[PDB]
């Protein structure tokens, strides 16, 4: 009736501190569509986030890619936040430099 | 080597308060090549593609704006059916295409739909076969992208590989292997020990947002006995498998 997402948040290449690249929060595993993805600087939400046009999987749990291009910092923290009508509450996964 | 071109399709229902939506995708293999909204005036075709100049997709164009107007009176009467109440919202998701090849001579022709993430039948059956019927220009609208795109379409990009290493606390590390920049999204990707497989964590592949894909795997590794596991990464586009020890 209602499937729960499943998040991660990645950089589409290897994170070095100074150099320009792309942050991405992929969902999936979810369904229904309404959902709320917002990316994170330093608990900052940040303001210009780009989308992928909504597709579903194989088995109906629709999936999103959210970027924005980013130059990550060695103290810059960043994180992935979302909101489904599934989930008592907002969850948050930071991103991990080495994953 | 065939090639597919599924035709994706949600619609969501807007209870008394306008109407439902909805917004197809088109895929040729694990490349998205069109999509299209509600009440849009056109269909977005990649750009890398030759760019309509008299490209036939006015073909397409014509059948998803018909086809895609098939939710307000396929939804609607979805909701009516169950007697769900039409006061909440509910979702109804089309999928067709087909996987066709000359040289090898065979088609393939898919339909099914489901409500609210449910299987609904449909009656055809699935390995039904094929050639104002978008089921009859399917293998040969695909034979045309191939042709429009035969730079990213007929592409098998190989994956790039490197591997890390997290020493932790314990005095156990965890070794993880990478697979960037590759295309399609099949590969192999597994962590060994002196040829016996580990029966290990990871992560479904990703996309990377330009068209490439990603992914992972990983294992805790007793740091001393880390020199004698290993990560094979097989894909279309390698010449032959490879064997990265921790990248050297």
């Amino acid at each position: 009736i209602q499937r729960t997402p499943k998040i991660q948040v990645y950089s589409r290449h290897p994170a070095e501190n100074g150099k320009s690249n792309f942050l991405n929060c992929y969902v999936s595993g979810f369904h229904p569509s309404d959902i709320e993805v917002d990316l994170l600087k330093n608990g900052e939400r940040i303001e210009k986030v780009e989308h992928s046009d909504l597709s579903f999987s194989k088995d109906w749990s629709f999936y999103l890619l959210y970027y924005t291009e980013f130059t990550p910092t060695e103290k810059d923290e960043y994180a992935c936040r979302v909101n489904h009508v599934t989930l008592s509450q907002p969850k948050i996964v930071k991103w991990d430099r080495d994953m | 080597g065939s090639h597919s071109l599924r035709y994706f399709y949600t619609a969501v229902s807007r209870p008394g308060l306008g109407e439902p939506w909805f917004i197809i995708v088109g895929y040729v293999d694990d490349m998205q090549v069109l999509r299209f909204s509600s009440k849009e005036e056109t269909p977005r075709m990649a750009p890398w593609l030759e760019q309509e100049e008299a490209d036939d997709w006015e073909q397409q164009t014509h059948i998803v704006t018909i086809q895609g107007q098939l939710s307000e009176r396929n939804l609607m009467t979805l909701v009516h059916f169950y007697n769900k109440s039409m006061d909440d919202s509910h979702t109804l998701q089309w999928l067709q295409d087909c996987d066709v090849e000359p040289d090898r001579h065979l088609c393939l022709w898919y339909n099914q739909l489901a409500y609210d993430s449910e299987d609904l039948p449909t009656l055809s059956e699935n390995p039904s076969s094929c050639t104002q019927h978008l089921e009859g220009h399917c293998s040969d609208v695909l034979q045309k992208y191939l042709e429009k795109g035969k730079e990213r379409l007929l592409r098998s990009d190989p994956p790039k590989a490197h591997v890390t290493r997290h020493p932790r606390p314990e005095g156990d590390v965890t070794l993880r292997c990478w697979a960037l920049g590759f295309y399609p999204a099949d590969i192999t990707l597994t962590w060994q020990k002196d040829g016996e497989e580990l029966t290990v964590e990871f992560v479904e592949t990703r996309p990377a947002g330009d068209g490439t894909f990603q992914k992972w795997a990983a294992v805790v590794v007793p740091l001393g006995k880390v020199q004698s596991y290993t990560c094979h990464v097989d894909h279309e586009g390698l010449p032959e498998p490879l064997t990265l020890r921790w990248e050297p």
